[PDB]
């Protein structure tokens, strides 16, 4: 663990943190300061990440408590999955109003990376079920799985799979617009509408393809990112960090 | 994905 903090990664990078890996972090409102990694490039970059996946080990059908506090493991070099725990991203995520941005990073099975960006990147506090929200799609290869997609299954279909303004929900916290339960089904904690487009904490199908005979509910469960691969290819690792929005 |  380094010895600069700050209330987010890129203070620390401010601060002349140039490694990344573990650092403590105490955002505004914390009651005390908690430990996250950063990844720090060499512009001067900080970006706190919450969410990493690289080879399923980690099991993400959590409940609402451990999606809330964090779970996984934090490494120094940077090779664990975890979840941060939905406090500490709305703790860092609505301080002080500072506007981040929130980088996805998806990684498939043949050495691609793409990216997508969202800006003015928020979650709400546990009594609004942290919500999602951010002002608008800010660019990327990966596109923007999170204004939801053309799926073609109803004309419905991309207003059911946006995630802007949608709730968080856990198997036992089901809090999405589907009359039955999106998280449960999908085997995940996630912001789901009916279901989803974009859904980086499912599960973990190793070489991408994967198909409806694989899943036991006959739905898309994996590592999903619509607007760049088809729902029925999961990516070898995801990544999702944020950074004050000017750093872009 | 979406649902029926
Ligand atoms: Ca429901």
């Amino acid at each position: 663990i380094h010895d600069i903090t700050g209330k987010d990664c890129q203070d620390i990078a401010n601060k002349g943190a140039k490694q990344s890996g573990l650092y403590f972090i105490k955002p505004l409102k914390a009651n005390q300061q908690f430990l996250v990694y950063c990844e720090i490039d060499g512009s001067g970059n900080g970006w706190t990440v919450f969410q990493k996946r690289l080879d399923g080990s980690v099991d993400f059908k959590k409940n609402w408590i451990q999606y809330k506090e964090g779970f996984g493991h934090l490494s120094p070099t940077g090779t664990t999955e975890f979840w941060l725990g939905n406090e500490k991203i709305h703790l860092i995520s609505t301080q002080s109003a500072i506007p981040y941005a929130l980088r996805v990073e998806l990684e498939d099975w043949n050495g691609r990376t793409s990216t997508a960006d969202y800006a003015m990147f928020k979650v709400g506090p546990e009594a609004d079920k942290y919500r999602l929200t951010y002002a608008y799609f800010a660019g990327g290869d990966a596109g923007d799985a999170f204004d939801g997609f053309d799926f073609g299954d109803d004309p419905s279909d991309k207003f059911f799979t946006s995630h802007n303004g949608m709730q968080f929900s856990t198997w036992d916290n089901d809090n999405d617009k589907f009359e039955g339960n999106c998280a449960e089904q999908d085997g995940s904690g996630w912001w789901m509408n009916k279901c989803h487009a974009g859904h980086l904490n499912g599960v973990y199908y190793q070489g991408g393809t994967y198909s409806k005979a694989s899943t036991p509910n006959g739905y898309d469960n994996g590592i999903i990112w619509a607007t760049w691969k088809t729902r029925w290819y999961s990516m070898k690792k995801t990544t999702m960090k944020i950074i004050p929005f000017n750093r872009l | 994905g979406p649902r029926p």
